[PDB]
C-alpha cells in the first residue's frame, strides 16, 4: 500500500525555476534514502541525487550546481528544487525509494513527472477522425482511429470509450513536427460488422492544456 | 566517481534462447549492483540486488552474477513479456556524490517470424480540409521484423520532406510492431492531385495502398 | 573457528579512512564490512544485512586503506574478520564512527 506520488512538472521556459514534490503514502519518508532520478527522451536512467536519513544531500556532478534537493518531515513530503533549468534538463523526473537496509538498491518507485524546459507556448490538440469503411476494411476487419495534432507540449493520453476498449488499440508516440508542435494517432482495429452496432469514442486529454476531447468516430462512405 | 559499462546496447533473440547482459563497473563496487527492467511506459521494476539476489515475485529464469568489476545479468528462457530495457545500478559505498551510477541500458525484443503488415489507408476528414491542412495517414499493423521503408507517392511523384513516421513498442503478447506514417499537405495541394498512395517494403516485398480522390 | 581480531582502531590519513587491527596468527586474510549505525534499533532484529568496505574484501596485512568518499557524513559501524581459506574467524568488535567529526 506504500506508493509515492510525484507532482510539479509541466512547461518551464529556459533560465526559470520549477519545484518538484513527491509525496510518501504509506511510509516514514525520513527514515529511507530516497532519491530522484531521470530520463531524457529517449536516452537511460541518469541518477539526480540522493537525501540520507540524518538530512544530507549528495549529487551527481553535473546536478549540483543547479539542483537541490530536500523534505518536509511535517509533510512526508521530498522535493527537488530546479534553478536555472537548460533545455538539456527536459525529462521525466522519477522519485524512487533506496533501501540500505538490506538491498542497497532501488525498492519503489514514482510515476514520474515529465519536465519540458522550452520557450514555446502551450498550445491544446486538434482531434481530426480517421473513419473506417471506406478503403479502411481488409477481410471483414475495419480500423479507426483519431488523429491528435498541432499540440504542446507532452503529454497527452488517449483511452478509447473511457477505458472500456483496450485489446487491438495502437496509441502511437508523439513525434515532433517540423512546425515544433507534436503529433500523434491512436488506432483500433474492429470487426468490419461491428460499425453501427458500436460507437467509437476516443478520448484526449491534455493536462496541460486543461484540454480533454471526445471524438466520436462514425463510418464515412 | 563510478561509471558502469553496459553491453550490448541492443540485441534481438528468439523465444528459448539463453541472453546474456554484461555490465562493468569503473571500479570494484562489491556486490552493490541491481538490474531493473523497464517495460514501455512505466517505471523501473527491481529485479536483481547484491549481483546474485533475485527481488521478490521476479521469475526464476533471471539470474546474476560477479566476477570482479564485471557484472552479468542472465536470462535462461526469453519469454515474449521480456521485451524490456534493461539497466544496471552501482552503489560505490553509501552512494556519495557520484557514488550512483546506471549502466547506459540495454533495448531487448524478441525474435519472431516473419509477418506481414495489415496496410490501411485513411484519406483527410473534411474537418481537417476546413481547417485548411490536408493528413492522410498510412497505418501498418502487427508485422514484423521491426524496419520497414514507408514512402508516399502521389500521382506518381515521391514525396519527400512532408512525411512522418512513429512506431509502437514490441507487443508483450505476439512480438509484433505497428507503425504509422502521416502525409500532411495545405488543403491546395491535395485538392490539386488525385491519386494518393503509400507503398511499404520489407525484405523482397513491397505492398501499395492507394485512394482516388473522389472516386 | 578462529580467533577474532583485536584492537580495532580508525584514522584519516590524506584523503582516506585507515581502519587498523592486530592478528597474531601468520598467513591469514581479512574481510572489512561497515553498517550504518541507526540499522541496529530501528529495524534492529536482524532486519539488515552488512556490507563490504569496497575494495577490502580480501586483504593480505592488517591494515586496510579506503576513501573517505565511501561513506557520506553519518554514523557507521565497522568490523573485520579473518579466514585460512577454509575455516573463518568470529567477527571482530564493531566500532562506531562519526564522519562529520562535528
Amino acid at each position: 500500500e506504500v506508493q509515492l506520488v510525484e507532482s510539479g512538472g509541466g512547461l518551464v521556459q529556459p533560465g526559470g525555476s520549477l519545484r518538484l514534490s513527491c509525496a510518501a503514502s504509506g511510509f516514514s519518508l525520513s527514515s529511507y534514502y530516497m532519491t530522484w532520478v531521470r530520463q531524457a527522451p529517449g536516452k537511460g536512467l541518469e541518477w539526480v541525487s540522493v537525501i540520507n536519513v540524518y538530512g544530507g544531500t549528495y549529487y551527481a556532478s553535473w546536478a549540483k550546481g543547479r539542483f537541490t534537493i530536500s523534505r518536509d518531515n511535517s509533510k512526508n513530503t521530498l522535493y527537488l528544487q530546479m534553478n536555472s533549468l537548460r533545455a538539456e534538463d527536459t525529462a521525466v523526473y522519477y522519485c524512487a525509494r533506496e533501501d540500505v537496509a538490506v538491498y542497497m538498491a532501488i525498492d519503489l518507485w514514482g510515476q514520474g513527472t515529465l519536465v519540458t524546459v522550452s520557450s514555446a507556448s502551450t498550445k491544446g490538440p486538434s482531434v481530426f477522425p480517421l473513419a473506417p469503411s471506406s478503403k479502411s476494411t481488409s477481410g471483414g476487419t475495419a480500423a479507426l482511429g483519431c488523429l491528435v495534432k498541432d499540440y504542446f507540449p507532452e503529454p497527452v493520453t488517449v483511452s478509447w470509450n473511457s477505458g472500456a476498449l483496450t485489446s487491438g488499440v495502437h496509441t502511437f508516440p508523439a513525434v515532433l513536427q517540423s512546425s515544433g508542435l507534436y503529433s500523434l494517432s491512436s488506432v483500433v482495429t474492429v470487426p468490419s460488422s461491428s460499425l453501427g452496432t458500436q460507437t467509437y469514442i476516443c478520448n484526449v486529454n491534455h493536462k496541460p492544456s486543461n484540454t480533454k476531447v471526445d471524438k466520436k468516430v462514425e463510418p464515412k462512405s | 566517481a563510478i561509471q558502469m559499462t553496459q553491453s550490448p546496447s541492443s540485441l534481438s533473440a528468439s523465444v528459448g534462447d539463453r541472453v546474456t547482459i554484461t555490465c562493468q563497473a569503473s571500479q570494484s563496487i562489491s556486490n552493490q549492483l541491481s538490474w531493473y527492467q523497464q517495460k514501455p511506459g512505466k517505471a523501473p521494476k527491481l529485479l536483481i540486488y547484491d549481483a546474485s539476489s533475485l527481488a521478490s515475485g521476479v521469475p526464476s529464469r533471471f539470474s546474476g552474477s560477479r566476477s570482479g568489476t564485471k557484472f552479468t545479468l542472465t536470462i535462461s528462457s526469453l519469454q515474449p513479456e521480456d521485451f524490456a530495457t534493461y539497466y544496471c545500478l552501482g552503489i560505490y559505498g553509501d552512494g556519495a556524490d557520484d557514488g550512483i551510477a546506471f549502466g547506459g541500458g540495454t533495448k531487448v525484443e524478441i525474435k519472431r517470424t516473419v509477418a506481414a503488415p495489415s496496410v490501411f489507408i485513411f484519406p483527410p476528414s473534411d474537418e481537417q480540409l476546413k481547417s485548411g491542412t490536408a493528413s492522410v495517414v498510412c497505418l501498418l499493423n502487427n508485422f514484423y521484423p521491426r524496419e520497414a521503408k514507408v514512402q508516399w507517392k502521389v500521382d506518381n511523384a515521391l514525396q519527400s520532406g512532408n512525411s512522418q513516421e512513429s512506431v509502437t513498442e514490441q507487443d508483450s503478447k505476439d512480438s509484433t510492431y505497428s507503425l504509422s506514417s502521416t502525409l500532411t499537405l495545405s488543403k491546395a495541394d491535395y485538392e490539386k492531385h488525385k491519386v494518393y498512395a503509400c507503398e511499404v517494403t520489407q525484405g523482397t516485398t513491397s505492398v501499395t495502398k492507394s485512394f482516388n480522390r473522389g472516386e | 573457528e578462529l580467533p577474532p581480531p583485536e584492537n580495532i582502531e580508525v584514522s584519516v590519513q590524506n584523503q582516506n579512512y585507515v581502519l587498523k587491527w592486530d592478528y597474531t596468527y601468520a598467513n591469514m586474510t581479512f574481510q572489512v564490512q561497515w553498517l550504518h549505525a541507526f540499522l541496529k534499533r530501528n529495524p534492529g532484529n536482524h532486519l539488515y544485512k552488512w556490507k563490504q568496505i569496497p575494495d577490502c574484501e580480501n586483504v593480505k596485512t592488517t591494515q586496510c586503506v579506503f576513501p573517505q568518499n565511501v561513506f557520506q557524513k553519518g554514523i557507521y559501524l565497522l568490523r573485520v574478520q579473518a579466514s585460512d581459506g577454509n575455516n573463518t574467524s568470529f567477527w571482530s568488535e564493531e566500532i562506531k564512527f562519526d564522519t562529520e567529526i562535528q
